[PDB]
RNA sequence: AGACCAGGC
DNA sequence: GGCAGTACTAGTAAAGAAAGTACTTGAC
DNA sequence: GTCAAGTACTTACGCCTGGTCATTACTAGTACTGCC
């Protein structure tokens, strides 16, 4: 019932913050489950 | 020049709030099964682009292979950033973590 | 009418500038930003000053020499904001720029701002009693009220400032 | 040309713009070609704005 | 994706709101306005649907980017819809709002101080005050002066509990929406949208309004007052209606209840502070979709228009009637009557055309499909192009079982071993190896298909001979001339090795030990996939006749994740028991009942045959660099082994 | 890999201030002059709004007129920029904000 | 018109037939092999209406 | 495997027009590549082996002045066994336009075949 | 969407809380098959010392608190915990609601704990009696689950796999039910 | 890109 | 020699044997 | 206000390979021919 869950999230002005992972491949970002967890972050020595 | 002055402080205040101290961090010592496969993905991204490897290449041509041998002496420059489910964060570095 | 802007920008770092980030954030971002008419600041990069990498872990000090980058999940190269002053030669209307005449044609009177910058004055700009002859041995000269060559410099007011196109121009007038 | 490996992602200026004197910019040209000397067809133009306000070609 | 392009750039978030007939005017590239598609020698009439400002239509530059077809996006067009026409999306929630509100004072029915009841219960539900919303409703024929005190204290204590919440570190001023909050939310708007539809009168001015009724759709009608109670709007001193008077109405109660349905619209705190508008619900302009979208199909001469260009014609064809039926009246009974009762039916299939559009099962007149049902069920777009895709760089054949693979490798044909290719980047540890591949070719094993460039740029290498080939081979570990592209390097889509890593899949993927990370292994002469017998158990896969998948990834981040996390030799155990799925199946458990019975008896050349037809050093099963052997079993008349002596030191 | 980077992987340009996928478009450029992307929405038309040489761009009609060059490119699916037209076309206006702003 | 109904199935009838489905009234037949050609001679069956039901029975 | 496919020429036209599609060469500047699959007719030669890219038939083109090819639309070689011209019947006499063409696919028994 | 935290406490995608631990002890399904196989795991004493390596894994841990109050409530519910649940004010959380367990060593579930003090108790097996309950202990830590899996897919297929191997309403009628 | 038909596991 | 009848032509317009919740109209 | 049957909109393994046939009536028009 997409039509009828997409008329109670205009109503709604639903903002959602693209958590569940059939709302992360709709709008192509990475899971957040397993690998996607978490941040790689890399050391530069430099200032 | 005055509200993305405010603005740049906004999301610096609420970005220190949500990290969380090293001598108050409370998650696993270990380095889990996923953290695992993504240094050693990302670090093999880079190799691949001419990144400035930290040890020794002893014929090995797969950028994977190299990664694996930086994990074993701890070589790898990266640090792992492990979300909590508020939004706050734990900075663990891979000379840190124990593997297995 | 150099001017100062503290700035702040959003830049990739390729891995290949991993043991030296500062020198990665210039080769690829700033060394190609000077010498350009920039749009978000209002005029033409003449040289950073002041490189500082904002450490992405704000439990550091900024007296650190270790910061951190962070990477995209699908591409190696880093993303980091970073901090730099430039200094911006930035010309506007109703300045006066003193110029270095170039270009001695009929059509527009050339000449460079700094001997670095193009400029001209336009004819309709030029008023009616300022003349110009027929050089037939060399684009001749203009003979103003006084009777006598221009050449050299030549004060005016600004009309325009021409930035869509390669380099910038400084569309010029006589009259006030 | 005009690529995020090119320009940056997002610029801001952070600050208003204050003028600065001449000696300002003559201490800056001396130093900004000291750096980056020791983009070479700017620096064959950053050249020609260090002799302009000192003295003439 | 290449991870030689970056992006800086990511999506937060996303929120769903009404786009307004003020945007799509502005955001509008050219109006459309005549129901013919394309006329003869086969060009598209401008303003018609198929249009060059909409975007570049069949070998023809774009009249708003001036690009060709393979660079121009598409570009947003509309229609002038004369009159505004029901939203079928919004048509049960319109037809709520238009009941249960007064026609002479334009607020609802209800009284004033029970609306202000759900207004500031809203608010409170907004931000994350789940449990002040219960205290706020202990708060309590009467005169209209205690009314406002009441609804004075009411309005001081969410001022308040908003204040306490949001200074005492719990709700941000965005609001803070969580499941249970919604649940909360949700039954408390279904019961306000309950007890207003239940009025008989006007609680702040109290006589009766005429009740509309809905049959089916495309139009509303309201009915006559009884013939008994006219006697209370004598006191206060059936019809079809317009849409346009149906917005006349709502336009006017949202103006006098703007501060309740800011919280009915709202799930998170109004920060834009926009207005809520009747116009919501009402579509005064259709949006033409860009013509990339809407190409026609094609089989041979059969070319049929698109099924939204059939339904957008009937919707120009409707409104160039509508306006021609303005004509007797610009220029003005009977002359007015039959001009009057033809355009009243043009209101009716203009609306008709515009729910036909939008849902084809809203339509009447198997019929033409709408924009709803290309996004429903299993074969919408949800289902069938999101959660599902087509893949590139993915092969499927039938499976042959295979010995000597060593349990987390699969057996990949050459013809596969050609087609499915892995861009490398060139470095200085590759041009020893790469440099080979590329001079091999696109059809030697390993060879290579393409190198890209730096600038982005591709070169195939299959019209190409061994003397053209061998120059690019010297071209791969060069500087770069383009100072824009100088930390980048050239890529060589090499061939699949037998270092790869390739996931394989079994339909259906019942569990996930069904989509294993296997290890590859080239075999040199037919063109079938080679699966060992310990993972015929884990896939459910027999022999007789099943194909199953091969999905070669194409990055780093995805070689590492199906050699070390979705890897098949860490599938060992299934969690739905803790129980294994893989092992010998049907000939090796056969086997081991003769060979490790007391009857098994080997002489010193065959023991010794039988540990390094197994062993075998030199790839890497042994952990001595000598393969030890045991003292036999028997010394005396001949050294015999034993059965159970083999798997000792196997 | 599978569901997003073999699939349909494009690198849209998005509006930073609208965000909207399918709105920004190629500006046509001048002899010399080079082609910035820019938008739709935001931009106000130039005899309404009456300038520094940069804000002022041109269709391929020939309506010259200046505003949004707030945009930037974000990797999306394709599949994303159909779903927006259709959902325009039943009224729905999504907001695809970004984090760099 | 009997031309349409050997190609396609399809049963067009305005006085419709006694039977319930409309749809699947002819089938190629294979010739992919003999016991294949033979056994289109003999094969019966109930209904498309029977095929895409819940009983068992 | 036998496997058959009629190439037809005249599916894009109607009602007494003038044949622009005939089965041959024309007198332009063809690649003459193609005289080794081909006959004088545009019709190819029995026997033949043909794999993906070769020519099925020749024809000339009067609205464009060309001889077009149809090709073997096919990732599997075959062998041309059988051509037939499919003549049409009608009272005025027409050059043929439907060509029906046999191919055979040797299918020695692989791997992976079932028995 | 649910999958473990690195609080160990296992949750929706949007944040919500559905356990506060998996299966109450947080350890996985494909590691605990010789958890409890004690006398497969005094056999093969010195080969799992090997592959746990404890000398090497003491700087990174808390030994010394995880321990003392998984005494502090196995001596509470001997002497305690003869009467039925509705009487138990039970004073006393266990080790895994109050220590992390893939930090502290010692952080065990109580049917761990009951029965490796049931096993030891009766049969009197050069290992001792304390170098094999401090081998458990971190063979228990190891086998944790770890922080990411998708568990309720995992969950998810662990019943709707099964499913097809398949007076009262039984099967995949009651499961629809 | 649908309809119907014939199969595969 | 040119008129009108037909036979065609290409042209543009209409097309009956399963499970559950949820809304709601019926009387009182 | 309310129970109460009645009326209405929803799903109904996975994906894989083939083949087929997929607008019709009619209506007005230009041209063909029989005719006087
Ligand atoms: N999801 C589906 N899987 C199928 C289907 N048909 C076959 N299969 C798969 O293929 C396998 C075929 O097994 P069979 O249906 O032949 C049962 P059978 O008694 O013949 O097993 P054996 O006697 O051991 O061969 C089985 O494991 C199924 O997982 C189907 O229609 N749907
Ligand atoms: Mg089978
Ligand atoms: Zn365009
Ligand atoms: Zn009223
Ligand atoms: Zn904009």
């Amino acid at each position: 019932t997409t039509c009828q869950f997409l008329t109670k999230a205009v109503l709604d002005n639903e903002r959602e913050q693209l958590d569940s992972p059939s709302a992360r491949i709709v709008v192509g970002k990475l899971n957040n489950v397993g690998t996607g967890s978490f941040d790689v972050l890399a050391k530069v020595p430099n200032a | 020049p005055e509200d993305f002055q405010q603005h740049e402080q906004i999301r610096r205040k609420t970005l220190k709030e949500k990290a969380i101290p090293k001598d108050q961090r409370a998650t696993t010592p270990y380095m889990t099964k996923y953290e695992r496969a993504r240094i050693l993905g990302t670090r093999a991204l880079q190799i691949s682009m001419n990144a400035p490897v930290f040890v020794d290449l002893e014929g090995e041509t797969d950028p994977l292979r190299i990664a694996m041998k930086e994990l074993a002496e701890k070589k790898i420059p990266l640090v792992i950033r492990r979300y909590l489910p508020d939004g706050s964060f734990e900075d663990w570095s891979v000379e840190e973590l124990i593997v297995d | 009418c150099i001017v100062r802007v503290p700035i702040a920008l959003y830049v990739s770092l390729a891995p290949m500038y991993l043991e030296n980030p500062l020198q990665g954030v210039m080769k690829q971002h700033l060394n190609p930003l000077v010498m350009k008419y920039n749009n978000k600041v209002g005029g033409v990069v003449l040289g950073y000053e002041g490189l500082k990498i904002l450490d992405a872990d704000p439990l550091s000090k900024e007296d650190t020499s270790e910061k951190l980058i962070k990477i995209t999940p699908d591409t190696p190269f880093g993303f980091t904001w970073c901090h730099v002053n430039l200094y911006v030669w930035q010309p506007q209307v109703g300045d006066v720029l003193e110029g270095y005449i170039f270009i001695q044609s009929a059509s527009h009177i050339g000449l460079l701002i700094h001997d670095a910058f193009n400029a001209s004055i336009k004819k309709n700009n030029i008023p009616v009693d300022w003349t110009f002859v027929h050089n037939d041995v060399e684009l001749g000269h203009w003979v103003d009220s006084n009777g006598e060559p221009i050449d050299g410099k030549l004060r005016f007011t600004v009309r325009n400032v021409h930035t869509t196109g390669r380099v910038v121009s400084v569309d010029g007038t006589l009259i006030s | 040309t005009a690529t995020t490996l090119n320009t940056p992602v997002v610029i801001h200026a952070t600050q208003l713009p204050q003028h600065v004197s001449t000696d300002e910019v003559l201490q800056f040209l001396e130093s900004f070609i000291d750096e980056k000397e020791n983009l070479s067809s700017s620096i064959s133009q950053l050249k020609r704005i260090q002799r302009d306000f000192k003295g003439l070609p | 994706m290449d991870i030689s392009k970056p992006v800086g750039s990511e999506i937060t978030s996303v929120d769903f709101g009404i786009l307004t007939a003020k945007e799509i005017r502005n955001l509008s590239a050219k109006q459309i306005t005549n129901p013919t598609v394309l006329d003869n020698l086969g060009h598209p009439v401008s303003g018609g649907l198929y249009d060059l400002a909409l975007g570049a239509f069949l070998r023809n530059l774009c009249s708003t980017c001036g690009l060709d077809e393979k660079f121009c996006p598409g570009h947003q067009g509309h229609i002038e819809l004369p009159v505004p026409c029901y939203n079928p999306l919004f048509f049960n929630q319109l037809y709520i709002y238009l009941r249960a509100s007064c026609l002479f004072c334009h607020h609802f029915r209800l009284k004033s101080v029970e609306v202000h009841r759900y207004a500031c219960k809203l608010r409170l539900l907004q931000y994350g005050l789940i449990d002040e919303s219960y205290k706020l409703d202990e708060i309590t024929d009467i005169s209209s002066t205690l009314l406002n005190e009441l609804k004075s204290k009411r309005s001081e204590y969410v001022d308040m509990a908003i204040a306490k919440a949001l200074s005492d570190g719990r709700t941000t001023e965005r609001g803070s929406f969580t499941a249970t909050v919604n649940d909360e939310r949700k039954k408390l708007v279904h019961e306000f949208h309950k007890k207003l539809l239940s009025r008989g009168k006007c609680d702040n001015c109290g006589m009766f309004s005429p009740k509309f009724r809905k049959d089916g759709f495309t139009k509303i009608f309201e009915t006559a007052l009884n013939e008994k109670q006219i006697t209370n709007n004598r006191v206060k001193g059936s019809t079809y209606i317009l849409s346009t008077e149906v917005k006349n109405i709502l336009d006017t109660v949202f103006r006098k209840e703007q501060c309740v349905l800011q919280y009915v619209f709202h799930s998170r705190p109004n920060l834009s502070r926009k207005l809520v508008k009747a116009d919501s619900f009402f579509m005064d302009v259709l949006v033409v979709p860009p013509t990339r979208f809407r190409l026609p199909s094609k089989l041979g001469e059969e070319v049929h228009e698109n099924s939204q260009n059939q339904l957008l014609s009937k919707v120009l064809t409707t409104s160039l009637l509508i306006r021609d039926l303005n004509d007797d009246l610009s220029k003005l009974l009977e002359d007015r009557r039959v001009i009057f009762s033809r355009l009243m039916n043009a209101f009716v299939t203009i609306q008709n055309d515009v729910n036909a559009f939008i849902d084809s099962t809203k339509a009447q007149g198997v019929p033409i499909p709408g924009v709803k049902q290309a996004l429903e069920k299993k074969e919408g777009l949800f289902r069938k192009h999101m959660m599902g895709k087509r893949v590139n760089y993915a092969a499927r054949s039938v499976i042959s079982p295979d010995p000597n693979i060593e349990t987390n490798e699969i057996g990949v044909p050459p013809v596969f071993a050609v087609k499915l290719t892995y861009p490398e980047p060139v470095t200085a540890y590759n041009i020893a190896e790469l440099r080979q591949a590329v001079i091999n070719g696109p059809d030697k094993w390993p060879g290579a298909t393409q190198i890209q460039n730096e600038d982005g740029s591709l070169v195939s290498l299959i019209g190409m001979s061994v003397e053209q080939r061998k120059a690019l081979a010297n071209q791969l570990l060069t500087p770069s001339s383009n100072v824009s592209t100088h930390t980048l390097n050239k890529k060589v889509y090499r061939h699949i090795k037998n270092r790869d890593v390739v996931l394989m899949n079994r339909q259906p993927t019942l569990h996930k030990a069904s989509m294993m990370g296997h290890k590859v292994r080239v075999l040199p002469n037919e063109k079938t996939l080679r699966l060992h017998y310990a993972n015929t158990g884990a896939y459910n896969a027999d022999f007789d006749g099943d194909e199953m998948n091969m999905h070669f990834p194409q990055n780093e981040n995805a070689r590492a994740e199906a050699l070390n996390l979705a890897n098949t030799d860490s599938q060992y155990l299934t969690p739905t028991s803790g129980s294994p799925v893989r092992g010998l199946i049907q000939d090796h458990i056969s086997a081991g009942v003769w060979l490790t019975s007391k009857d098994s008896f080997f002489t010193r050349e065959q023991y010794q045959q039988y540990i390094y037809g197994c062993i075998r050093p030199e790839d890497g099963h042994t952990t001595r660099s000598k393969i030890v052997t045991l003292p036999p079993t028997i010394f005396k008349p001949y050294p015999l082994w034993t059965g159970k002596q083999i798997i000792t030191t196997v | 890999d599978r569901l997003l980077n073999s699939s349909d992987y494009t690198q849209a340009s998005v509006c930073r201030e609208c965000g909207s996928i399918l709105t920004t478009q190629q500006s046509v450029p001048r002899i010399g002059s080079i082609s910035t992307v820019c938008c739709r929405r935001c931009s106000m038309r130039f005899e309404d709004a009456k300038i520094d040489d940069s804000q002022i761009w041109e269709d391929g009609q020939g309506n010259k007129f200046v505003g949004g060059n707030e945009t930037t490119t974000v990797a999306i699916p394709f599949v994303l920029k159909y779903l927006d037209s259709e959902l325009s076309a039943m009224g729905i206006r999504l907001r695809y904000n970004v984090e760099p702003k | 018109k009997m031309q349409y109904f050997l190609s396609t199935g399809n049963l067009v009838s305005q006085s419709g037939l006694d039977l319930q489905q409309v749809s699947g009234y002819t089938v190629v037949a294979e010739k992919i092999n003999f016991y294949r050609f033979i056994s289109h001679f003999r094969m019966v069956h109930r209904g498309s209406f029977f095929a895409q039901l819940k009983t068992t029975t | 495997m036998y496997k058959t496919e009629k190439v037809d020429l005249a599916l894009n036209r109607n009602r007494g027009d003038p044949i622009t599609q005939h089965f041959g060469f024309g007198n332009d500047e063809w690649p003459k590549e193609w005289l080794e699959k081909l006959d004088e007719d545009g019709l190819p030669y029995i026997g033949t082996y043909v794999e993906e890219g070769d020519p099925i038939c020749a024809y000339f083109d009067d609205t464009l002045n060309k001889t077009k090819i149809k090709t073997y639309h096919s990732s599997e070689p075959a062998y041309i066994e059988e051509v037939n011209l499919i003549g049409d019947e009608s009272n005025k006499f027409q050059e043929l336009q439907t060509v029906s063409i046999k191919y055979r696919i040797r299918r020695t028994p692989q791997i992976g075949d079932k028995f | 969407g649910v999958h473990v935290s690195y609080d160990n406490s296992i949750r929706d995608a949007d944040g919500t809380l559905v356990q506060f631990m998996y299966g109450g002890d947080a350890i996985d399904i494909t590691k605990e098959s010789h958890m409890t196989q004690f006398e497969f795991c005094l056999d093969n004493y010195y080969a799992l010392l090997k592959k746990y390596n404890p000398s090497a894994l003491i700087e990174h841990l808390d030994v010394e608190s995880a321990l003392k109050y998984s005494k502090k409530t196995l001596k509470y519910r001997k002497k305690h915990s003869k009467e039925p649940h509705y009487k138990q004010s039970v004073k006393y959380d266990p080790v895994l609601a109050k220590y992390n367990p893939a930090k502290y060593l010692g952080s065990v579930s109580e049917n761990f704990q009951d029965k490796l003090e049931s096993f030891l108790d009766k049969n009197s097996k050069g290992v001792n009696e304390k170098k094999f309950r401090a081998l458990m202990q971190l063979k228990y830590m190891r086998s944790l689950i770890n922080p990411g899996e998708a568990v309720g897919i995992i969950a998810s297929q662990s019943v709707g796999e099964p499913s097809t191997q398949m007076n009262v309403t039984l099967g995949i009628p009651r499961l629809r039910e």
